Order: structure tokens, then C-alpha cells, then sequence
């Protein structure tokens, strides 16, 4: 059915800074960073949030939410498993991985608390079968499911979790609130061809090894300080 | 001489009759070359593979086979750098399967790779073990001639590792290297370093406790250890140059080596 | 750098962090916990609904489309009779500053952003306003860029309504998933409300609310209020 | 249908009073000679027995209370609404307070039967130095038959000036076919609304607070408006404890003296 759940709204919702899944817990590498010093103000801010985008979060989250979009829409179960399947065998940093998979699951059991929404056969099929679903990954699936356009799936989920981490750095650095305006300006020519090259790329780039990336989230288990969970 | 080269590198070890892990057939074409296994310790064999060569070019080949027999407890070692030369609008390429058997462990890295500008090149690595099977495997991968300040001019790289055991994948690497496409230099990457090991530990007698312990006692290295899905360890680690990647390396394989 | 994206800046904008205060604020909705007339999940929707349907609807909705339909025209008296208007009739003090201070504050992080150019008739709107709301400072924004009415009034509606969804599950309390079964029950509401606004005209700006208006002055009285309104 | 008409103009007589300059009225309004609470303050009743509105009627009130003048009109009439059909009654009030003067004023409680359309427009015009007492009161309709916002359409506005510019509006609109006016931000279980404005009066906010709070049936409120002045606005269940509150609160204003500064 789903007469009266509005496409325009849902995609807000489920974007939303406080849709509860727990986002604001994870830094995802960004605080080793901020400890040792790589990132210490608006500029340098700004040079990881596009080192990590072009990087981890496109080869990664982007490439693979759409992978899972496009198998979704021919029915491709298989597929997606395959594509989770990658993901985590080559995520080697254990609290990032551990991190997607929270997400994933409570991205899942959100939509599933709410009894009024039916995301329709094939995603209740994908969230009956899934092993490890990512943010990304089951995003991917639920967006298909409810025929929202990639490009707008891929824009709410792109700011959003860029949002999160630019407000990372205005608690963790710390930085002004406007000097995280300013960023999240900054950033929007890089947003849209981050959206250009994922409509370009193919499977053969999923997950593309990001090195020092990697190693700062690897490196974030050893932290005798953390506020965050990666 | 007439076009491209294909070198080849086949190896079976087996236990002979008197407990030794030892050659039970093998093949090469320059530039490698095998020699006679000799042992430090009393359940360790060392085959050291060496090669001179000026470099690969369009179109040569690499392929290697590996194949390690039950209880076989073997480490090849080498010395050599990979020179990718410019490939223009071709590519070079290095293929390896390596199996490895019942209770056998492998010790095993090729050749540290060094791509010219505009060198175009394609790895594939795929790894069967046993769920007995122990493996030391590590890749190291160089920004180019940094002598001559050639930082990132090459073409692409592309090198991939699948690790199965049992028939059933523990592990994926996927590097793709486009300095094209990205600023490969930049706080994500490389993050001015010049000098890139990736280490895999499979069901090795160690703890993430001690790997982290030889990369925090290693000097010119920003490295880190941490479990795979697969509860196995991966290494990664950047440095200036391949010395200290290699030192941390020797550490870490001597740690495993240690075991009764 | 150069290149600003609406699609994106829309979110900027609506986003949850937006540095304008509005999570301090409860425009009313404190007094009605206090007082345990909302008390759960679903006490909380119908307050949501009564809210969205009187105070939001002829104040903020209706004033956000006044604004935006006059800067299409570039008819800055007009926006400013609307907006003293408002001033004049919203009697409830701390309603009043609290929206007040967020038009303010909206317009000054909007400033803030130097490589942002609002173009011509926005920064005259900015220079002669005397007493901007958030909603009317928004409507000549969304305008001012070319945004839609509808897309700019769907951001909005929701952004505000995720915030009232918040403080509820914050003070009542509710556990997070009543939140979002709330934020799905009223999206059918969104839409009447969105296609309401069109069809009202200024004859409509400002339709008094009773027992709202009473509980945002109450407010006031509060011994211990975590809110600022 | 019929016309309504009520003129009341206001001046300091030779003996210092206020007293009535002109006036003029209609059935069913009718007003009595002012009699003096307070040495320094007028009252005059404003009586009326009336079937109630029906389509097509209307009523026109002006008030002009000239300078120095300090004068209190009371009734104790309601204004019933009946059924308007495809029509309307409706409520003009033209009211001008001068220098130095005093209103206390407030057109009779509103009570809309079913499919009631009542227009209401008044407008308040005072100097910088004038203090006004304004009020409305409004019914859900007959409560003791049960009879609750069933009336079609109800439509009040009121401005007040203050040496020719705005500083107060209110644009009641009351149509139950468009909310449920019982929700709890309209009026919430209650049935009798009361809206009252204090402009220039001398007394603070906590006083006001204090009658409120005091009163027994009421849940209202007092606040600032952006003019500087209160804003009173309460609910109750009866008419009764809204009048009484309205009494106090008049009677607050009330208690200053001409032998003090």
C-alpha cells in the first residue's frame, strides 16, 4: 500500500540528524585525527572531510549504496548479499566495520518498529535474509524499494552524514558554528561530483583501499581518550 | 626479444622422508630464480627467490604458482624491487595463485613495487588455504623513483588479494592507485608519505597485542593492527622509505616464527 | 567553491543544527507537559496536530508563503506590513521573542556565510526589516533563490515539526521509535496542511489561537523551565 | 433585518464630571445617566432585551470619549446569534478615546447558535496619554442544550491605534468545519473565551497575574504585548468566572487616586 506515506517526507525522516540509529556516537576515524593533530582547524577540516569523501565514503558507502539500489530494483537479492558480503570481508578496521554494521542494523530495526510503514516484499525478503547490512547498503535497498530517484537518495544520505561529521569537528577540534556553515558551502561543488563520479563508477571500484584512512581508524582502538565508538 | 616477456615461477614443496620441508618440483624463467632451501629452525624451511631485471614493460607477464604441502613450514624470501616502467597505452601484469595445505605455513611477499611515470599496472592475487593452513602475506607498494622526486606520475594501479579458506573468502584487498583521479598525497592516502605496507596475519600463533607492540616500537613508521571479520590480523603501515616497512616486517615475522 | 547548490543549501538551512537555537525553544509545548495535558505517544500527536493546525498554520506557514509570494514581486512594503503584523498580534511575549530572535539569528548565520550571495532583493529585505521572523526571513530566502514554494514549505514543515517530535521525546518523555511512528502519522496531515496554505490569503495571517496563546504566556510562570519559550 | 445604532460622545462638564456632550440609540440598546463610583470616574449603564441577531442585522456602535473624561460603560447583556442561513449579522464598533481619558468598555459576550455567521470589526483609537479597558467575550454557543461550536462562521477583528499607528490586532476566526475547535491549542474543553487588553493602565503584570491566579473555574494568562501593554487571556466553563475575573481586574485598575502622584 502506502497511500499516505509520502515519499517527500520519508526521505527527510530517515535522513534526519536525529533519526535514532545512533550516527552521533561515531566519528569513524575523523577523532584519531583530531588527537594527533591533522586536523585542527576550518582548513584542514575541510581538507579531510574531501580526502575522507573522495576516498572511504565514496568507493565505499556511495558506490555501494547504489549497487544494492540498482540490484533492488531487478529483484536481485543475491547480489546485494554478494555486495555486503565484499564489503565486510575488506573492511579491516575493526571499529569501522563494527560501526556500518550498527547502523545497518538499527537502520532496519527503525523501519521495522514502524508498524504503519510497509516497504513491500522484496525489502522484507532483503531484511529477513541480510547478514551484514551497512547504513549504506540497506539504504540502498529501502530507497529502491519505495522507487525514490538515485540521485535524491544519494544527495539526502551524502549530506547528511557529512553534516554529522562536520559537526564532529565544530565539538571535537573545536570550531565555530559558522565556520561549519562555511564548510558545508564549501562543500557543495565537491557533493555533486562525488554524485557524477558514483553514477560513473562500476563494481570493479567498490571498496577501493583508502591507506592512511584505514590506519586512523585502526588506530582509534588504541586511543586512551575517546568520546567516540570509532 | 621479438615482443613481450612472460616469466614464470612454479613451486610444490612436500615433507621428505626425513621430516624436512623440501622441493618436490619447480619451474622459473628469467629474471626469477630459486635457490636450495636451508633451515634455521628445526621446523622451518627458507627458499630465497632472487631476480635482476631492468623492469617490466608493455605487455610482459608475470605468473606465479605457489603450492605448499601438508605440514610444510616454509618462508621465501627475497630482496628485489619491481620496476614498472612507463607502459604507455598498454599495461604490465603479475598473476598468483597460492595454495596452501593441511597444518603447512607460508611465509611470502613479492616484490616491492616501484611504478615509473605513467606505468600502467594490473596485480591479481588469489590465496587458498586449509582451515589448518597459517599464512604471512604482505604487499609493499612505493609512490615511484622518490630520488628523482617521481611522486605519484604513474599511470594506475591496480592489485587485488582474495583469501579463501576452505573454499570460502576471509579476506578481500582491493587497491586501485589513479593519480588522475585523486590526490593520492592527501590526508586519507598516502598523507605524504611515500612507502605503503599492507600485512595480512591468518591463524597465526600471535596476538593483536604483540603485532601492536612491534609497530609501536618501530621508528619511521604511522602504522596500526586490527581483527578482519574473519578474526585474523591486518597490518597496514606508511613510512619514507621501504627500510623501516621492511623492519617492522622482519619483527613481526620473527614473532611468529617463535612458536613451539 | 562558487557554486551554490539549492538542493543542497535547502538542507543546510532545515538542517537539525542550523545554528539559530531552536532546540532552546518550546514554543508552548513545555507548559502543556508540565500540566500533563501531554503525557504520551498519543496525547503528544494531537497536540502536534492542534498546534500544526492553528498557530503554525495561520502564523508560520501562512506568513512563510506571504513573504515568498511579495519577494516573487519584489514587494518589500508588503513584507514588512506582513511582518509588523505578526509583531502586533502575536501577544503571547516569550512566542514572540523566540520567534523574533530566530529570524534574527537566521538572517545573521545567512551573513555570515561570505561566499553566499542572496542577491539584490534579499539583502534590501535584510537591511530595512525591522521585526523578520524565521518564517518570514525564510520565505523571502526561498524566493529570493528560486526555490519552490511547495519543496521550500515541506522543508520547513517537517524541520519544525522534528524538533517539537524531539523536545516531546525529550520532557515527556517517549522512547525514540514513538517519535518516528508520530513523525510517519503525520506526513497525510503535512500534505493538507502544505494545500491549505495555498489556499489561504492574508484575511487569514495570524487566526488567534486560544488555549495556546494562554499556555505559551504561562510559560512564563513556570518555576523550572528548561526552555526558553 | 434591522439597524442598531449606539452614539456616545463624552466631555468634562462645569462641574468637573463627566458627562454626556450627545447620544443617540436603537433598539434594542438603551443607555442610563452616568453616576459617579469615584470622585474621578463616570459609570454608565448600558442596557438591552433582545430576541437576538438574525440574518441580515447588524450593529453600529461608536463611542467618543473626549479628553479628561474617565468613564466606565456596564451591561449585563449577552448577544445571541441565531441561525443566519446564507447570510450574516454583524457587530461595527467605532470607538475614539482623547487626551488624558479613560475607557472602560466591552460589547456583550458572544453566544452563536447553530449555524450562526457573525462579522464583527472594531476599531480603537486612542491618543499616547488615553488608558483603555477593552474586552471580548465568546461563547461555544447555548452550553446547557449541549450546543458547542455549531455555529457556522464566527469573524472578529479588532485594531488599536495609539496617535494614529497600530500597536495591537486580533483576527478571531472561529469555523468548525475547517478544526475542531475543542482541540487543546483552540479551546480545549472549555467553553467561554475571554480576550482582554490593557493599554497604559497602572498596574504591573504581577498584579494581574495575582487575580488570575486567585480565581476559581479560570485558566488564563497575562503577557506583554510588543507595545509594552497586557494582554489577558482566559478559558473557563461559565460565564461567571470570567466576568468576576474581569471585575477584579477592573477593579485593580480602578483603585488610584487624584490626591497622589
Amino acid at each position: 500500500n502506502n497511500a499516505h506515506v509520502d515519499n517527500e517526507f520519508l526521505i527527510l525522516q530517515v535522513n534526519d540528524a536525529v533519526f535514532p540509529i545512533g550516527s552521533y556516537t561515531h566519528s569513524f576515524g575523523l577523532e584519531t585525527y583530531i588527537q594527533q593533530k591533522k586536523v585542527t582547524n576550518k582548513e584542514s577540516a575541510l581538507e579531510y572531510l574531501k580526502a575522507n569523501l573522495s576516498s572511504q565514503f565514496l568507493y565505499t558507502e556511495m558506490l555501494s549504496l547504489k549497487l544494492t539500489y540498482e540490484s533492488a530494483l531487478q529483484q536481485d537479492l543475491k547480489k546485494i548479499l554478494g555486495v555486503e558480503e565484499v564489503i565486510m570481508l575488506s573492511t579491516s578496521p575493526m571499529e569501522l566495520r563494527l560501526a556500518n554494521q550498527k547502523l545497518g542494523n538499527r537502520f532496519i530495526k527503525t523501519l521495522q518498529a514502524m508498524n504503519e510503514l510497509d516497504m513491500g516484499e522484496f525489502f522484507n525478503a532483503y531484511a529477513q535474509k541480510t547478514k551484514d547490512p551497512t547504513h549504506a547498503t540497506s539504504y540502498g535497498v529501502f530507497a529502491a524499494s519505495l522507487g525514490i530517484e538515485l540521485k535524491k537518495a544519494l544527495r539526502h544520505y551524502l549530506y547528511a552524514q557529512t553534516s554529522n561529521m562536520v559537526i564532529n569537528c565544530v565539538k571535537s577540534v573545536p570550531l565555530s558554528q559558522n565556520d561549519g556553515q562555511k564548510i558545508l558551502l564549501s562543500l557543495q561543488s565537491p557533493f555533486n561530483q562525488l554524485i557524477e563520479k558514483t553514477l560513473e563508477l562500476d563494481e570493479s571500484h567498490l571498496c577501493t583501499a583508502s591507506v592512511q584512512n584505514d590506519i586512523k581508524a585502526m588506530q582509534h582502538e588504541s586511543l586512551y581518550s575517546r568520546l567516540y565508538m570509532s | 626479444n621479438t615482443y613481450a616477456q612472460e616469466s614464470k615461477l612454479r613451486l610444490k614443496t612436500k615433507i621428505g622422508a626425513d621430516g624436512r620441508c623440501v622441493i618436490e618440483d619447480n619451474f622459473f624463467t628469467p629474471p626469477f630464480k630459486l635457490m636450495a632451501p636451508f633451515y634455521p629452525k628445526d621446523d622451518l624451511a627458507e627458499i630465497m627467490l632472487l631476480a635482476v631485471s631492468p623492469g617490466m614493460m608493455r605487455g610482459d607477464a608475470q605468473d606465479v604458482q605457489l603450492n605448499i604441502g601438508p605440514n610444510c613450514k616454509l618462508r621465501i624470501t627475497s630482496q628485489s624491487f619491481e620496476k614498472i616502467h612507463n607502459t604507455e597505452d598498454g599495461f604490465a601484469s603479475r598473476d598468483m595463485h597460492i595454495v596452501v595445505g593441511e597444518n603447512a605455513f607460508l611465509d611470502f611477499a613479492p616484490f616491492p613495487l616501484i611504478p615509473f611515470e605513467n606505468a600502467h599496472f594490473k596485480g591479481n592475487t588469489t590465496i587458498s588455504l586449509r582451515s589448518s593452513s597459517q599464512l604471512l602475506y604482505s604487499e609493499i607498494i612505493v609512490a615511484g623513483r622518490v630520488a628523482r622526486n617521481e611522486l605519484f606520475k604513474f599511470n594506475r594501479l591496480h592489485t587485488k588479494i582474495s583469501i579463501l579458506q576452505d573454499e570460502k573468502p576471509i579476506y578481500y584487498d582491493n587497491t586501485i592507485l589513479d593519480p588522475k583521479t585523486t590526490d593520492l598525497n592527501n590526508m586519507c592516502m598516502f598523507d605524504g608519505y611515500t612507502h605503503y605496507l599492507n600485512l595480512v596475519l591468518v591463524n597465526c600463533p600471535i596476538e593483536l597485542s604483540g603485532v601492536r607492540e612491534c609497530i609501536e616500537e618501530s621508528e619511521g613508521v604511522d602504522g596500526a593492527v586490527s581483527e578482519t571479520a574473519s578474526s585474523h590480523l591486518c597490518v597496514k603501515a606508511l613510512a619514507k622509505g621501504s627500510e623501516p616497512l621492511l623492519h617492522l616486517r622482519e619483527k613481526i615475522a620473527r614473532l611468529v616464527t617463535q612458536t613451539t
